[PDB]
RNA sequence: CGAAGGAUUUGGUGGAU
């Protein structure tokens, strides 16, 4: 085995994630009234995921 | 007051316009400058002017 | 006032992380998880040094008392390690952070966290947590076996876990749970276990 | 320009070591001048570059931009030992006499090494040397008692006194070559210059100014001032026959060129 | 980091300005125990970064200096909040500065007959204009290009003023550049025209007519190309020299042209009728040329350490000068 | 006035730099790509026609270029001078594609295969001193299909892959061809013998190859075939070119080509048996401009890249396979780089000022992170990815 | 998708999509369900293509009612993403119509597929 | 909104009319509204008049 | 044409007038 193989193994193991754009959290203001703010954090994670 | 090789130049902070310049060049490069009102102390080799 | 400019995110980070630290300092559970909401976005928006990522957990876990904030904290901490993408991505937590995490989050708590089907991606943390267990706690080695079954970890992460456990066998006494952990690696992906053994002994 | 970034004959003149860049990685190779060796040392990182190449009497010492010196055995095809200075400044020049080894950094700090012992002996900086692109050790007896250093002018320094003993007015451009043709007569040449100044070490007066057709790249000296061969920038070789014998300025006597049959 | 300078703000604000050899100036609010701002790369790290940074007494302006031949002033503007001004602090704003070449100048030339300004090129790839009066004004020529890093250092330059203010009036040659760039004094900006040697040779000589309509380029391969400044269009090309052309000149009458090269020949031409008037061979290669238009005399720096003066009218050596003990760097006519 | 909670506040004070240094990071940044332009390849000796194909030498620092000039111009890519090693004019043989080849077992063996809109193909033996020293050359023309002449009209489209004969465990090269009606003809690289044939429904437009390791010293070669403007296929070559899997690309319209990466391939060949690796990415182009990316680890594409809007004439992964370059010959500057697995196009590069022209050929160096892009003007521009 | 009847086979869909692409370049194509309705109102529709995977399928089932009233052939293709791609748009299209033009350059191919769809019906 | 609402009305309508086994729930209508309401909100949030930025004139500073 | 974009407007400072 060689260290370069281990490096490519790290790289293969890596996985994608949903990037954040400008228009991702604009709709929060629409549903910002009378919402349990725990639910607001849950929605934040849902959009982020 | 700023050191320029073997001579010093004094600038007016309002405009950075030159006010005076050393009448003669020092025999040795100036190592330190200290300014007090109308008098500026210039040090070169083993002599302070 | 920034958005896309990557240079210009960086000047926000002094301002808004200090706000998050103050919010975490507030005893109000609402203030703390607001900082959890704040912190998680910046980690994904901009990659940050593991030292800062580590320092955030220390602040998050210091005043973590409310149950709801405990749920929010565990989602953030996993996400922050997901963003971490450098050498030490899955390296073990230090002694103090590991002690702090287990105190606020017992092993049974995370086993429930792994249990739920809708769990967020946390393999990097579990790999980092898994190694921290082996280094510092010998009794919890059985719990490592349960954790690995619950969550499928990345191939390099499994290799690194196998690497440390090989050292543990040489140093720490052989145990039924330890061989079971090896036998678990024997059952799944036989060949990679040999590669770790070949490279290490 | 030429692909060969740097090159150097061995003292015997029978083997030439040259460096070229393959993709973004420099590879060092040696070929027999008198008459293929397909084996090249490869620098594993793109940033790594060799700044200096010198033969050792079968090892070649390599200066690099990192701030360390590598001893390379061509037969084995691996670096036997690496001399690392405390600093990370690039090495500008290097020179050798037996075990003695002297190198200079871009921070203008002198350093001394021992090949046999693999140790840094001393490291000192002498004032009035703002820059240092050339280092040459004078061949006095079997020990180093003076050193010739040039950046744009030329300066002579004593190791024991750690101070300049003499200064020579050099070229406007940075000095490229500082070979010592004989005692009290060392030649000097600068980048982008067609003139070579020969200076007297003891007296300091320019004995002669040798003039070439075009810019000079490399210099070779024969015997003791018997003949000087200089490789011009245009790709021609000029030979100076007895340059140390109007008198101030001398020109090339023989010129050599290579042209293909096609033209 | 390495500390190079320190100073406090005496305007009633508990601020500390922290300088570093890296060229970075940091400001701290001691009352609040926080960093106000960092000013990056104000002075070159290679030249010692910020050598000295001092707040003016009782004032929000800070003066900063370094080894890069630059003196700058920055002003802390007042806060945009009537309340909590200490928290809400404006970042420092550049106020005024003085500077010059960071390395020894390569070439110089007098901008105008009145002798008030000079043009200067240095190895730092910057073209500067310096005033010769007490004002001591200094500006950097803009390198922003016209559209229809710094350029390599200038290896030849000439200036004319018969035609300033309507099109380009400067020609410059750079090291290892196969073409020449034009500049305009009045706009103080790089020009819109580029002149190429057209023979795969490097530019070695740049010269201009007194009328300011023709630009002359000497190539390393021995060709002389002629462009028109207003349109930057090649009009005439000459090929007599086989080696590099080290000097080109033209008379004020715009009739007789003289050229010299490393091959050692001096070519005499009729610009109007475009003919070879005569060719003169010298013993040694010619290094440089200076043409005195009023007297129609020009001197040549030969490799034998001599200055040979020739009269263009009769094409004969009139005076030869000996005494220099090495190559001659430069010379000029009174 | 003169784990702990205030740790976060402390670490903010210590440093004003907050980006984790990318020098340590081994995965290139998502949206920011660090690229610097270098000297061009064809500057030393220009080509008189468009650059139809480019190919990096597997190990040596050489570049191969071909075009309708009918010349195989070889350059020593050094990034600063790029001088020409050797060239070969083939009268009456327009070069539609060309490629280096190294025998997987015999590293000493070197060969170049080239063909065009002709019923023959040329081989160029680079073994021993032929590349540079030899005054005269060893060349072989493959013009015999052994009774399958009807299926094939020309050799213009081909690729070279490695086939392991499991019954004897020997490994040898194979030359792959595109037939008239969904036909793929399989030939021996050296002897030229016809080995096997694969057939698909519809018009074959493109195909690619994937390697599946089995055990130590054992690997299998898989052929994948695609249709012009929507549809896909697959075969297994080590069991006589029979089908082993069928699937359709979702939203299967647009299509022009297909490619695999993350492991061994034409651009990233292996040097020994152990280096053979499976490709974890599959990209299927289109002339509409879409790119359906599939994770090889009916399938659902992970992403549908739609930045480009024209003929995707070049799909290629990086040798280590985190970057997809998608390029078009229809119009100028129609080239994009897609980060993987994020599937996000880089924004900083290319720019409007980027000189690309009518992109007709692209090549990734096996190592050193070099990108070569040819254009219809006969010009190859070179770039360096600073991350590698 | 039982409601979608008749549904073209793998072969036929390829020919239909090829014609759809050619009509798109020649601006002979009106794409989208409502445009498809507009064409039937004027009787300028040569035939209409719909996607079976549309959900709810109801939003296009009205076109068959219009189509049989006006004796215009119609057909169903499996994928909506494929059809919109064939149209030349960045969004899936559930329905498309070929406008009638006896002076078009692709008249023969359009009339050919119309006959096949007529046989399918 | 009239153009958008009319388009969704046809969507909701034709499910009501042409559905063989429609559930009397209006779910297709319910989801259609949220699209229109979201369309209204973002359209509503748009401001035709350009925002004025915070004016920051580099006022003259003269030494005292 | 074209090395890590182009087009317009505008605040401030510096130098001349």
């Amino acid at each position: 085995e060689d260290e370069e193989d281990i490096a490519l193994e790290f790289i293969n193991g890596e996985k994608k994630d949903k990037l954040v754009n400008m228009n991702s959290f604009t709709s929060m203001f629409d549903n910002i009234q009378n919402v349990q703010m725990d639910t607001f954090f849950d929605r934040v994670m849902k959009v982020l995921t | 007051v700023t050191c320029v090789g073997k001579t010093f130049q004094i600038y007016d902070a309002n405009t950075l316009h030159l006010l005076f310049v050393s009448e003669k060049e020092t025999p040795s490069s100036i190592v330190a400058l200290s300014a007090h009102f109308h008098y500026v102390y210039a040090a070169y080799e083993n002599k302070v002017g | 006032f920034n958005s896309n400019n990557d240079e210009k995110l960086n000047q926000l980070v002094p301002i808004l992380l200090e706000i998050s630290a103050k919010l975490l300092a507030s005893k109000s559970k609402d203030c703390q998880i607001a900082a959890h909401t704040i912190l998680v976005v910046f980690a994904t928006a901009l990659p940050l040094k593991k030292t800062i990522i580590l320092a955030a957990m220390e602040t998050i876990l210091s005043n973590l008392d409310a149950k709801e904030a405990k749920h929010s904290a565990l989602l953030t901490i996993c996400k922050l390690f997901q963003t971490l993408k450098g050498q030490g991505n899955v390296d073990q937590l230090p002694s103090k952070i590991f002690k702090l995490f287990d105190s606020k989050f017992d092993t049974v708590s995370i086993l429930t966290f792994l249990d739920k089907e809708d769990k967020p991606v946390c393999d990097k943390f579990i790999t980092s947590y898994t190694r921290s267990i082996a280094r510092y706690d010998r009794s919890k080695l059985n719990i490592i076996l349960s954790l690995l079954k619950k969550i499928r970890l990345e191939r390099y992460e499994v290799r690194l876990i196998i690497t440390d456990l090989i050292y543990l066998s040489e140093i720490l006494e052989d145990k039924s749970q330890l061989v079971e952990l090896f036998e678990y690696f024997i059952s799944i992906n036989e060949d990679l276990v040999l590669k770790c053994l070949k490279s290490l002994g | 320009d030429s692909p060969v970034l740097q090159s150097a004959y061995d003292p015997s003149g029978q083997y030439l070591c040259y460096v070229t860049v393959a993709l973004d990685k420099q590879r060092v190779g040696v070929q027999p001048t008198q008459r293929w060796n397909e084996n090249f040392l490869y620098l594993e990182d793109s940033k790594l570059k060799v700044t200096c190449l010198k033969w050792v009497n079968v090892a070649i010492i390599l200066g690099m931009n990192n701030g360390e010196i590598w001893l390379y055995s061509v037969l084995a095809n691996e670096v036997t030992y690496k001399f690392t200075t405390g600093n990370s400044y690039e090495i500008k020049d290097i020179d050798l006499m037996g075990n003695q080894l002297w190198c200079i950094d871009s921070s203008d700090a002198f350093y001394q090494f021992d090949l046999l012992q693999f140790k840094l002996l001393q490291h000192f900086r002498i004032n009035n040397c703002v820059q240092l692109n050339k280092l040459t050790i004078v061949p006095a007896g079997d020990s180093v008692a003076q050193l010739l250093v040039a950046s744009h002018s030329i300066s002579l320094i004593d190791i024991e006194e750690k101070k300049v003993v003499m200064t020579f007015p050099g070229h406007v451009s940075p000095v490229s070559t500082l070979q010592v043709i004989t005692n009290e007569f060392f030649i000097s040449g600068a980048e982008g210059d067609r003139f070579l100044n020969v200076y007297d070490i003891h007296s300091g007066m320019t004995k002669c100014v040798l003039v070439a057709e075009s810019d000079i790249k490399e210099l070779s000296h024969s015997g003791q001032a018997d003949s000087i061969a200089v490789t011009t920038e245009d790709g021609s070789l000029e030979i100076f026959v007895d340059p140390l014998v109007g008198n101030k300025s001398k020109k090339s006597s023989k010129k050599i060129q290579i042209v293909s049959k096609d033209g | 980091s390495r500390i190079s300078s320190l100073s406090f703000r005496t305007d009633g604000s508990s601020h500390l300005s922290v300088g570093t050899s890296s060229g970075d100036l940091i400001f701290y609010d001691l009352d609040r125990r926080s960093r106000i701002h960092v000013l990056k790369n104000i002075h070159r790290e290679s030249y010692g970064g910020v050598t000295q940074a001092t707040f003016l007494n009782g004032q929000p302006i800070i003066v900063t200096s370094g080894g890069d031949n630059s003196l700058k002033e920055y002003v802390f503007d007042p806060s945009l909040s009537q309340g909590s001004g200490d928290v809400v602090v404006q970042p420092p704003r550049y106020l005024r500065s003085r500077g010059g070449h960071s390395q020894p100048p390569s070439y110089i030339a007098f901008a105008d007959s009145q002798s008030h300004f000079m043009l200067s090129a240095s190895k730092d790839r910057s073209l500067w204009s310096f005033s010769l009066r007490k004002d001591a004004q200094s500006q950097e020529m803009s390198q922003r290009l016209h559209k229809k890093s710094k350029f390599p250092e200038i290896v030849a330059l000439a200036i004319e003023n018969a035609r300033i203010g309507e099109w380009e009036n400067i020609i410059t040659a750079h090291k290892d550049e196969k073409f020449a760039r034009t500049w305009d004094m009045r706009n103080k900006r790089v020009g819109r025209w580029t002149f190429d040697t057209t023979d795969d040779g490097f530019v070695k000589s740049v010269a201009m007519s007194q009328c300011g309509n023709f630009g002359f380029i000497g190539s390393s391969n021995g060709s002389i190309t002629i462009y028109n400044m207003q349109s930057g269009i090649l009009r005439k090309k000459y090929k007599l020299h086989k080696r590099a052309v080290t000097g080109i000149s033209l008379d004020g009458m715009n009739r007789k042209m003289v050229s010299c090269g490393l091959d050692g020949i001096v070519g005499f031409y009729d610009f109007n009728k475009s003919t070879l008037l005569g060719k003169l061979k010298l013993d040694a290669p010619i290094t440089a040329m200076v043409y005195h238009r009023s007297s129609d005399l020009f001197a040549l720096a030969l490799d034998d350490l001599s200055i040979v003066v020739i009269d263009a009218v009769t094409q004969r050596v009139v005076r030869q000068l000996w005494g220099h003990s090495n190559r001659i760097t430069a010379f000029d006519f009174s | 006035d003169e784990g702990d909670i205030n740790a976060l506040t402390k670490i903010l004070s210590t440093t004003y730099n907050y980006k984790d240094t990318l020098s340590n990071s081994k995965l290139l940044p998502p949206k920011k790509l660090d690229i610097v332009r270098l000297k061009d390849a064809n500057a030393s000796h220009p080509s008189h026609s468009a650059i139809q194909s480019l190919s990096f030498h597997p190990s040596k620092p050489l570049l191969l270029t071909g075009g309708y000039d009918k010349t195989l111009r070889i350059y020593h890519i050094d990034g600063k001078t790029n001088h020409l090693v050797t060239s070969l004019h083939l009268v009456g043989s327009p070069i539609q594609t060309c490629t280096f080849y190294t025998s997987l077992s015999n590293q000493n063996q070197q060969n170049i295969f080239t063909a065009g809109r002709r019923r023959y193909m040329h081989s160029w033996d680079l073994s021993l001193e032929n590349l540079t020293h030899s005054q005269t050359a060893k060349i072989e023309k493959f013009s015999r299909l052994y009774g399958h002449e009807s299926t094939q009209r020309s050799f213009e489209n081909f690729k070279v892959a490695h086939l392991q004969n499991s019954q004897t465990n020997s490994v040898h090269g194979i030359v792959l061809l595109q037939g008239n009606n969904g036909w793929i003809n399989i030939l021996h690289s050296t002897s030229g013998l016809w080995l096997m044939g694969c057939k698909i429904e519809g018009v074959i437009t493109d195909f690619c190859i994937d390697y599946q390791p089995i055990s130590r010293g054992k690997f299998r070669t898989i052929l994948i075939a695609v249709n012009a403007y929507g549809e896909v296929w697959e075969f297994d070559l080590n069991k006589n070119g029979h089908v082993i899997r069928r699937w359709k690309d979702q939203g299967g319209v647009g299509i022009t080509k297909i490619q695999v990466g993350g492991g061994t391939t034409t651009t990233c060949p292996a040097l020994q048996i152990s280096k053979i690796k499976q490709n974890r990415w599959l990209a299927v182009g289109s002339e509409s401009g879409f790119v359906n990316l599939y994770d090889r680890n009916t399938p659902t594409p992970v992403a549908a890249l739609d930045q480009l809007t024209t003929t995707i004439s070049n799909l290629q992964f990086s040798p280590d396979g985190q970057i997809l370059c998608m390029a078009s010959r229809a119009v100028k500057d129609a080239l994009r780089l897609v980060h993987l697995p994020s599937c996000s196009v880089f924004s900083n590069w290319p720019t409007s000022g980027t000189p690309l022209g009518k992109v007709t050929s692209v090549a990734f160096s096996p190592s050193g992170g070099l990108l070569a892009v040819g254009n219809e003007q006969g010009k190859v521009r070179l770039w360096k990815l600073n991350h590698y | 998708n039982p409601k979608a009847f008749p549904l073209a086979d793998a072969a036929l869909t390829q020919q239909i999509l090829d014609v759809v692409q050619q009509a798109a370049n020649l601006r002979q194509l009106k794409k989208g369900a409502n445009e498809a309705t507009k064409t039937l109102n004027r009787g300028i529709s040569e035939f209409i293509i719909m996607a079976a995977d549309c959900e709810p399928i109801e939003i296009l089932l009205h076109l068959p009612l219009l189509c049989e009233d006006k004796n215009v052939p119609y057909v169903f293709v499996p994928s909506r993403v494929a059809l919109g791609r064939a149209c030349g748009v960045s969004r899936p299209v559930i329905a498309a119509s070929i406008t009638t033009n006896d002076a078009s350059a692709i008249k023969t191919q359009i009339y050919a597929v119309k006959d096949k769809i007529e046989t399918l019906l | 909104i009239a153009r958008v609402l009319a388009a969704k009305a046809a969507v909701s309508l034709r499910y009501d009319a042409l559905a063989e086994d429609r559930d009397d729930s209006g779910d297709i209508g319910l989801e259609s509204r949220a699209k229109v309401e979201n369309r209204l909100s973002q359209l509503e949030g748009r401001d035709l008049r350009t925002t004025p930025k915070v004016v920051r004139e580099a006022k003259k500073v003269e030494m005292t």
